[PDB]
C-alpha cells in the first residue's frame, strides 16, 4: 500500500477462505471517506489480519474510525506515526489482537492509554517496544499491566529512557510464576 | 385508424414548419441523387431509383420529398401508393430496336401507325408495351385503334394523359459578352468560367472552347471551373500555354478500315435485341424484361486492405471504372444479370458517359476451357469473329484501341490456365490497358485477388426489392401483398431470409403456379417452395446433390448443435467432398482473406435452421437404424419447456412443414415429455441465438418470468396454451389425428385451459375426447390482452362453428375487472357457454356497470351456478335478490365491504350446497338471527372465515359449529371475544381441526394447550400477535406443539417467549418431517437464532422450503454466524425476510454481509431473499449481482 479501486475490485469479485492477509501501510497523507470505506471493507477477506503502520500521517487519530468495521485482526505494527490515548484504548479494546509492535514514539505516554489498560489483550504473546517516552511511574503501572496478562511468550523493551528503578517492577512482574 | 391522420398533422405539420426551402433550379443532377438516394437510412418498402426519377427530390432524412410543380413535403412512404402516380394524385433507339423484330402476323393493324403512336416491341410473339407503362400484351384483333387501345387495354398507364394532355466572338470581352446570357441554375463563379477559355453556345450547360473545342458535360452546381477541362481535355493549346504537362499532374492525381469497320460490325452486333432474354420468368414466362420490369441491387465496394470502402451504385461503377475487377454474388442470378445488364443497357445509351464506350465482351467461362482465344468462343457461342482479320489481329484490334475496351468475364472458378490468350491476358493485365470485369463466387476470390484493386459485392436490399418484384409482377393479387408488408413488422427479421433477389422466382411460382400461399401465407410455405425449387432446379437422382442436401442438413445440425454459425472448416465429416456440388448447390461458402483455418459462411443464418428442418424430417421419416437416433439425439438435447415456446416455435414451426408422420408421435411425445420444470428458464436464457422476434424473444423471457413471478398455474397455463397450440398445429397438419389421439388425451389432462378457439379447424376433429380438460378460464390482467396480441401476431364463432351440438362441456371460470361495460352480445356468448358448461366459477373484481350486466346474465341463465367472488361490489338489493333466488349455489366469498348484506345473508340461510363465505370487516353482534334457519340445512361446509367488530351470540355458534362433521381450513380473526370457554367447547367437541387460521383474535390461549393435544393430524397453523411468555406458553406450548409432528405450515407470533421456546420448539420442529413453511415474526433475538443455527447445522430439515425471520432485534456478524450455518447447510429452502427494522440498520458489517451473500449463494434451491432495511452500495450490488449469477436458479432478491 503505497502513498485504490483496482484492488478493491480484485478482492471484491470472489471471496474464499484466505488464511491471513498482510497490510503494508505506507505514508497515508490524503484521507477521503471513499478510501476509508473501501480499504476498510477489503480487510474481511482472510481469517486473520496483520496490519502494518508505516509512517502514516492521516491515521494519527483515525485508528478506531477506520477499523470499527474491521473486527478481524490478528497482529499490528506501529512504525513512526502519531497516536492518541483513545486510539490506544481502541488497541486494548479488541481481544483478538495477539501480537503488537510499536516503534518511535517521541511524545510522552499519556495515562489511561496502552500501558494503563494493558491487561485486556488476553491473548498477547509477542510484544515489541522501541523508543517510548515515559517515566518511572508509567513503567510501574506498565508492570502492573504486565502482572495481568499471563500468556506472553516474547518481549521487547528496547531503547528506553527515564526508567530508573522501574525494572525492579518489570522483572518483578515477569518472574512471578513459570510463565 | 385516425392516429395516422392526427399523427399526419403531427409530423407532417411539424415538417411543414421546418424544411419548406427548395432550390428548384438545382435538383436535376443524377449523380448527387443516386449518390444520396443510396446511403441513407433505407427502412421503407419503396425503390429509391424511380423515386429519384419520380419528379420529386429528397435528402436522406425521414422521406420528406418536395417538387417544383406541386411544392409540398411528402413522407411516410407506405404500401400501394406509387410515388410516380402519387406525384399526379397529389398535385431514338428503343423505338428503332422495337420494330426490328417485327413478325409476319400483325398486319391487320399497320406497324408504322404503331410507330407514330408510342409503342415498344419486346422481341416476342407480337407483344407490345409503352416506354412507361410496363404491360406487354398481344391479343391483336381487327379494328384495334392503337392509342385508344392503350386507353382501353388497362387503365394502369398514366403516361397516356401525362404526355398527351461564334466565329466573330474570339476574344474574352466577346466571349464574356456571350457569357452574359448566364443560366440561373449554375451558382458556380461565372468569371472563372469566362477565364476557363470557353464561350457559350445556346443550350443547357454545354460550352464551347475556341482553342481545342472543349464543350463537354459534367456541369453542375458545386463543380470546379478548370478541372473538367484539364483532366478531360489535356491537349487544349490555350490550356497548354496556361497549364502544361507538369501542371496537369494534380488533375492526373485527381482523376484501319478493318479495325474501324470491325468496330462498326461488332457495334452493330452487340446491340442484339434477343440478348434481353432471361429465365427469371422460367415457367411463368411473363412478357417483360428484367430492367424496365425489375428493380436492382447495390454495390458493397470493399477495399483490398480491409476497410469496407463504400456502397456504390450502378452509375457509380461508371464514374471510377476499374481496369480489372471482381464481383461476388450468384451465377444465373445478379452477376450475369449485371453483365448482360451492362451490354443490353449499353445498347441504350442514357447515362452521360454512354455511347462512347467502345467494345464490351460478355463471357461465361463455366462451359469452356477451349485452349483457344477469341475466334473459338466468339465464333462458337456468338455469331463470328472475322476471318480477314486474324484472331491475333482481332487481339491486335484489342491491343491497338485499349483505352475504352470493357470486359464482362465470368467464372474463373471453373477455369484453369488452359485458354492461351485468355489466361495470359489475365496474368499480364498491364499489356492491355483495358477495363476487365469478372464475376467469380466467394469460394475462389483468392486467385483473382492477385489481380485486383478493389472487390465488389452484390447484396439484396429486401426493404424494397421483394415488394417491387412482387408488386410489379403480381399486381393481379395485392391483398396477399398486404399480408406480406404487415408480415414485415409482425416478423421484423423478414430481411433476414430474403437474401438473394433473383431466386425469388420460387416465390413467383408460389403465387402464380401455387395458389395455396394466397390463403396460407406464413414463412414455411414460402421457403418450403424455395426448397422445392432447389429440388426442381438441378433436377437429378439420389447423387450427393441429395446427399449435399442431407449432408449440409447435418452441417445445419452442427449449426444449431452448439449454436455455431460461421464454421471452423474442421469437421467436414458431415459433408466433406466435392465442394463444387455444395457451392454450385450453394448451401454454404468459405472465407475470403486470411484466417488460420478459413471460415464457412451461409446465404442465410436462419435459413440454415430450415435446412436442419429438412434434416429433421430426414431424421424423422427414414431408416430407423441410428438415423432417427440422431434426430432423437438432438431432439432430446433440447428438452426444456420454457425454451420450447420460442425455440420450438421457430425451429419446430420449420418442422411443421414436411408432413410425413412416421415419428411425429415421437416429437409430440417430446412435447408431452416436457413436465413441470424450473431450470428451463435459464436453459433458454443462457442460449445465444434467437431467430426472428429477437429482442421480442428477450421480452418473451421477461414476460414468462413475470408469469412465474406471480402465478405458477397461470404461467403453466400459458405454457399449456403454446404447447397445445403448436402441438395442435403440428398434430392436425401432420394428420396424426387418430394415430396419436389417446396420447393427446394424456397431453390434455390436469391442465387448466383458458378458452381459445379460433384455430378450431385444427381442434374440432374429435372434441368429445378433446373435452376432458381440468378447467376453463375467461377473464376481462394484461395476460389476455397480450394473448390478443399473440393471435394478432370469436368465442362462439369458433366454439359453435366447432360443434353444432356440444356435449358434457366441463366447468367454467370468470374474472372481471373494474373497467367492464354491459354489452349484451358477449352476454349472449355467456348464454351459449353457460348453456353448454357443467357449472360456473365466477369472480367479481370491482366491476361497476355489472349490475346492468348481472341482470341479463342471470336472466338468460338457469339455476346452475357454483362459485361467486364478491370483490368490492356496490351491495345493492335487487341483484343479490336475483343471485339469491338461484339454488344449488356452492361457493360465495364475501370479504370486502363495511356495508353488510342482510337479505342475501338471512335468505342465503335457506338453500343447500353452499360451502364458501367470508365475513371480513362487517361487524355483527345480532345479525345471526336467521342463521338457525341454515342450521337444519347444511352439514356441507368447506370454507369458514369470520370477522366481527364485537361479540356476537355464541350459543348458536358452539351448537351448530359443534355440529360440523366435515371440517376444513378456517380463517378467524379480530374481535373482542373474551370467551375461551365456548370456543373451548366447540374446538374440544370436533374431529378434523387440521388447517387453523387464528390470526390475531383477542383471546386467551389457555384453550390451545388443551385442544391441540386433542388433535394430532394438524397441518397448517397461523397465529398473529398474542400474549406469549417464556414459561407458561413456552412449556405448555412446548408440550402441545411438541406432540404435533404432522404440521407443514407454521406461523408463530409476537412474544417475550424467549430462547427456551427456541430450544424445545426449534428442537421439535427441527425433528419433524413433512414441513414447508415456518415463520418467527416479532421474536427470535440472537440466541434463538443460535438455536436455529446449531439446530440448522445437523439437518432433519430437508423438507423445508419457506422461512421468515422478520423482526429480529439486531442482525450483525452474529447474524452472519447464525445465518451462516442456518443459511448454509439446508439445500431445500427458498423463503427469507429480513426487514422492518427500518431506521438505521447498517450495523451489519457490510463486507461480512457480502460473505453472507456468498453463503446464500451456497444454497441451491432458493428463490426469494428479502434484504430490506439497510443501505447497499455500488460494491454489494456488484457482489450480490455476480454471485447471483453463479447459479441463476434464484431470481428474487428484493432490496
Amino acid at each position: 500500500f503505497y502513498e485504490p479501486p483496482r484492488a478493491v475490485s480484485l478482492f471484491f469479485n470472489w471471496k474464499q477462505e484466505f488464511k491471513t492477509l498482510e497490510v503494508t501501510l505506507r505514508d497515508i497523507n490524503k484521507l477521503n471517506k471513499q478510501d476509508i470505506k473501501y480499504l476498510g471493507k477489503i480487510f474481511s477477506s482472510a481469517t486473520n489480519l496483520r496490519l502494518h503502520i508505516k509512517r502514516c500521517a492521516a491515521m494519527a487519530g483515525r485508528l478506531s474510525s477506520v477499523l470499527r468495521t474491521c473486527k478481524n485482526m490478528h497482529t499490528l505494527m506501529v512504525e513512526a506515526s502519531p497516536l492518541t490515548t483513545d486510539d490506544e484504548q481502541y488497541i486494548t479494546s479488541v481481544t483478538g489482537l495477539q501480537n503488537l509492535s510499536i516503534h518511535r514514539l517521541h511524545t510522552q505516554q499519556l495515562p489511561g492509554g496502552l500501558i494503563d489498560s494493558l491487561g485486556n489483550l488476553k491473548n498477547l504473546e509477542r510484544l515489541i517496544l522501541d523508543d517510548i517516552r515515559m517515566n518511572e511511574e508509567d513503567a510501574k503501572n506498565l508492570a502492573e499491566g504486565l502482572r495481568s496478562l499471563k500468556k506472553m511468550r516474547l518481549l521487547h523493551l528496547t531503547h528506553l529512557s527515564d526508567i530508573g528503578e522501574g525494572m525492579d517492577y518489570i522483572v518483578k512482574s515477569l518472574s512471578e510464576e513459570s510463565c | 385508424a385516425f392516429q395516422v391522420a392526427k399523427s399526419q398533422e403531427e409530423e407532417e405539420h411539424k415538417e411543414r414548419m421546418k424544411m419548406k426551402k427548395g432550390f428548384n433550379s438545382q435538383m436535376r443532377s443524377e449523380a448527387k441523387r443516386l449518390k444520396t438516394f443510396e446511403t441513407y437510412d433505407t427502412f421503407r418498402s419503396w425503390t429509391p431509383q424511380e423515386m429519384a426519377a419520380a419528379g420529386f427530390y429528397h435528402t436522406g432524412v425521414k422521406l420528406g420529398v418536395q417538387c417544383f410543380c406541386c411544392s409540398l413535403i411528402l413522407f411516410g412512404n407506405s404500401l400501394r401508393k406509387l410515388p410516380i402516380e402519387r406525384h399526379k394524385k397529389l398535385r431514338e433507339e428503343a423505338r428503332l430496336e422495337s420494330f426490328e423484330d417485327w413478325p409476319f402476323y400483325a398486319h391487320g393493324t399497320s406497324p408504322r401507325v404503331l410507330s407514330a403512336a408510342g409503342f415498344v416491341f419486346t422481341g416476342k410473339r407480337d407483344t407490345v408495351q409503352c416506354f412507361s407503362c410496363g404491360g406487354s400484351l398481344g391479343n391483336w384483333e381487327e379494328g384495334d385503334d392503337p392509342w385508344k387501345e392503350h386507353a382501353k387495354w388497362f387503365p394502369k398507364c398514366e403516361f397516356l394523359q401525362s404526355k398527351k394532355s461564334d466565329s466573330v466572338f474570339a476574344n474574352e470581352e466577346l466571349r464574356m459578352d456571350m457569357f452574359k446570357d448566364w443560366p440561373q441554375e449554375s451558382p458556380v463563379g461565372v468569371e472563372a468560367l469566362v477565364r476557363a477559355g470557353f464561350f457559350y453556345t445556346g443550350k443547357k450547360d454545354i460550352v464551347r472552347c475556341f482553342s481545342c473545342g472543349g464543350c463537354l458535360e459534367k456541369w453542375a452546381e458545386g463543380d470546379d471551373p478548370m478541372e473538367d477541362h484539364i483532366k478531360f481535355f489535356p491537349e487544349c493549346v490555350f490550356l497548354q500555354t496556361l497549364k502544361s504537362s507538369a501542371e496537369v499532374i494534380p488533375t492526373l492525381q485527381s482523376q484501319f478500315q478493318e479495325a474501324r469497320s470491325l468496330s462498326e460490325q461488332l457495334r452493330d452486333n452487340y446491340t442484339k435485341a434477343t440478348f434481353r432474354h432471361m429465365n427469371l420468368p422460367e415457367v411463368c414466362s411473363s412478357l417483360g424484361t428484367d430492367h424496365l420490369l425489375s428493380c436492382d441491387v447495390s454495390i458493397i465496394s470493399k477495399h483490398i486492405s480491409q476497410p469496407v470502402q463504400e456502397a456504390l451504385t450502378i452509375p457509380e461503377v461508371f464514374s471510377n471504372l476499374n481496369s480489372v475487377m471482381c464481383v461476388e454474388g450468384e451465377t444465373g442470378s445478379g452477376k450475369t444479370t449485371f453483365l448482360k445488364r451492362i451490354a443490353f443497357l449499353w445498347a441504350s445509351g442514357c447515362c452521360p458517359l454512354l455511347y462512347r464506350f467502345q467494345l464490351v465482351f460478355y463471357l461465361s467461362l463455366s462451359s469452356i476451357t477451349p485452349d483457344q482465344g477469341l475466334a473459338n468462343i466468339i465464333c462458337a457461342q456468338l455469331l463470328g469473329a472475322g476471318g480477314c482479320i486474324s484472331e491475333v489481329c482481332l487481339s491486335s484490334s484489342i491491343q491497338q484501341l485499349q483505352h475504352q475496351v470493357l470486359f464482362l468475364l465470368d467464372d474463373y472458378s471453373g477455369l484453369a490456365s488452359l485458354p492461351q490468350a485468355l489466361h495470359t491476358l489475365i496474368t499480364k493485365n498491364y499489356l492491355s490497358r483495358t477495363c476487365l470485369l469478372i464475376a467469380v463466387h466467394t469460394n475462389r476470390v483468392r486467385d483473382i485477388r492477385l489481380y485486383l484493386g478493389t472487390s465488389l459485392e452484390i447484396q439484396e436490399f429486401p426493404f424494397y426489392n421483394t415488394v417491387s418484384v412482387l408488386r410489379k409482377f403480381f399486381s393481379h393479387d395485392i391483398i396477399c401483398v398486404e399480408k406480406l408488408i404487415i408480415y414485415f413488422i409482425d416478423n421484423k427479421d423478414l430481411q433476414g431470409v430474403y437474401k438473394t433477389p433473383l431466386f425469388v422466382a420460387a416465390v413467383c411460382t408460389d403465387w402464380i403456379q401455387n395458389a395455396s400461399a394466397q390463403d396460407k401465407f406464413q414463412d414455411v410455405t414460402l421457403f418450403q417452395s424455395y426448397m422445392q425449387y432447389l429440388s426442381l432446379k438441378y433436377k437429378a437422382t439420389a447423387e450427393p446433390l441429395q446427399a449435399t442436401v442431407s449432408s449440409c442438413g447435418q452441417l445445419a445440425l452442427t449449426g444449431l448443435f452448439s449454436s455455431c454459425f460461421e464454421f471452423n472448416s474442421d469437421d467436414l465429416a458431415e459433408a466433406g467432398v466435392d465442394e463444387d456440388e455444395k457451392l454450385t448447390t450453394l448451401l454454404m461458402s468459405k472465407f475470403t482473406a486470411q484466417r488460420l483455418r478459413p471460415v464457412y459462411r451461409f446465404l442465410g443464418p436462419l435459413f440454415q435452421e430450415f435446412l436442419a428442418a429438412v434434416r429433421l424430417t430426414e431424421l424423422l421419416s427414414s431408416d430407423r437404424q441410428e438415423d432417427q437416433d440422431l434426430g432423437l439425439y438432438y431432439l432430446r438435447q433440447i428438452d426444456s419447456p420454457l425454451k420450447a415456446i420460442n425455440s420450438f416455435n421457430i425451429f419446430l414451426y420449420y418442422v411443421s412443414s414436411h408432413s410425413s408422420s412416421k415419428a411425429a408421435p415421437t416429437v409430440v411425445s417430446h412435447l408431452l415429455q416436457l413436465v413441470d420444470e424450473k431450470e428451463s428458464l435459464e436453459n433458454m436464457s443462457e442460449n445465444e441465438d434467437y431467430m426472428k422476434l429477437h429482442p421480442q424473444t428477450f421480452l418473451w423471457f421477461q414476460f414468462v418470468r413475470g408469469l412465474w413471478l406471480v402465478s405458477p398455474e397461470s404461467s403453466s397455463s400459458f405454457v399449456s396454451e403454446h404447447l397445445l397450440r403448436l402441438a395442435l398445429i403440428f398434430a392436425y397438419e401432420s394428420n396424426t389425428v387418430a394415430e396419436c389421439s389417446p396420447f393427446i388425451l394424456q397431453f390434455l389432462r390436469g391442465k387448466t385451459l383458458a378458452l381459445r378457439v379460433l384455430n378450431l379447424q385444427y381442434f374440432r376433429d374429435h372434441p368429445e375426447s378433446l373435452l376432458l380438460l381440468r378447467s376453463l378460464k375467461v377473464s376481462i390482467f394484461a395476460q389476455d390482452e397480450e394473448i390478443i396480441k399473440n393471435y394478432e401476431n370469436d368465442i362462439s364463432e369458433g366454439y359453435w362453428k366447432l360443434s353444432p351440438k356440444p356435449c358434457k362441456i366441463p366447468k367454467l371460470e370468470v374474472q372481471v375487472n373494474n373497467t367492464d361495460a354491459a354489452d349484451q352480445a358477449l352476454l349472449q356468448v355467456l348464454m351459449e357457454v353457460f348453456s353448454a358448461s357443467q357449472s360456473i366459477e365466477f369472480r367479481l373484481f370491482n366491476s361497476s356497470g355489472f349490475l346492468e350486466s348481472i341482470c341479463p346474465a342471470l336472466e338468460l341463465s338457469k339455476a346452475s351456478v357454483t362459485k361467486c367472488s364478491m370483490s368490492r361490489l356496490e351491495l345493492s338489493r335487487a341483484e343479490q335478490e336475483l343471485l339469491l333466488t338461484l339454488p344449488a349455489l356452492q361457493s360465495l366469498e364475501v370479504s370486502e365491504t363495511n356495508q353488510l348484506p342482510e337479505q342475501l345473508f338471512h335468505n342465503l340461510h335457506k338453500f343447500l350446497g353452499l360451502k364458501e363465505l367470508c365475513v371480513r370487516l362487517d361487524g355483527k353482534p345480532d345479525v345471526l338471527s336467521v342463521l338457525p334457519g341454515e342450521f337444519p340445512n347444511l352439514h356441507h361446509m368447506e370454507k369458514l372465515s369470520i370477522r366481527t367488530s364485537t361479540e356476537s351470540d355464541l350459543s348458536k355458534l358452539v351448537k351448530f359449529i359443534q355440529n360440523f362433521p366435515n371440517l376444513h381450513v378456517f380463517h378467524l380473526k379480530c374481535d373482542f371475544l373474551s370467551n375461551c370457554e365456548s370456543l373451548m367447547a366447540v374446538l374440544a367437541s370436533c374431529k378434523k381441526l387440521r388447517e387453523i387460521e387464528f390470526s390475531g383474535r383477542c383471546f386467551e390461549a389457555m384453550t390451545f394447550v388443551n385442544i391441540l393435544p386433542n388433535f394430532v393430524s394438524l397441518k397448517i397453523l397461523n397465529l398473529k400477535d398474542q400474549q406469549f411468555p417464556d414459561k407458561e406458553t413456552s412449556e405448555k406450548f412446548a408440550q402441545a406443539l411438541g406432540s404435533l409432528r404432522n404440521l407443514e405450515e407454521l406461523l408463530v407470533p409476537t412474544g417475550d417467549g424467549i430462547h427456551q421456546v427456541a430450544k424445545l420448539i426449534v428442537r421439535q420442529c427441527l425433528q419433524l418431517p413433512c414441513l414447508r413453511v415456518l415463520t418467527f415474526h416479532d421474536i427470535l433475538d440472537d440466541d434463538s437464532v443460535i438455536e436455529i443455527a446449531r439446530a440448522a447445522t445437523s439437518g432433519g430439515f430437508q423438507k423445508l422450503e419457506n422461512l421468515d425471520i422478520s423482526m429480529n432485534h439486531k442482525i450483525t456478524e452474529e447474524g452472519y454466524r447464525n445465518f451462516f450455518q442456518a443459511l448454509d447447510n439446508l439445500p431445500n429452502l427458498q423463503e427469507l425476510n429480513i426487514c422492518r427494522n427500518i431506521p438505521g440498520r447498517i450495523q451489519v458489517q457490510a463486507t461480512t454481509v457480502k460473505a453472507l451473500g456468498q453463503c446464500v449463494s451456497r444454497l441451491p434451491s432458493l428463490i426469494r431473499l428479502h434484504m430490506l432495511s439497510w443501505l447497499l452500495d455500488e460494491e454489494d450490488m456488484k457482489v450480490i449481482n455476480d454471485v447471483k449469477e453463479r447459479h441463476p436458479q434464484s431470481k428474487r432478491l428484493i432490496i
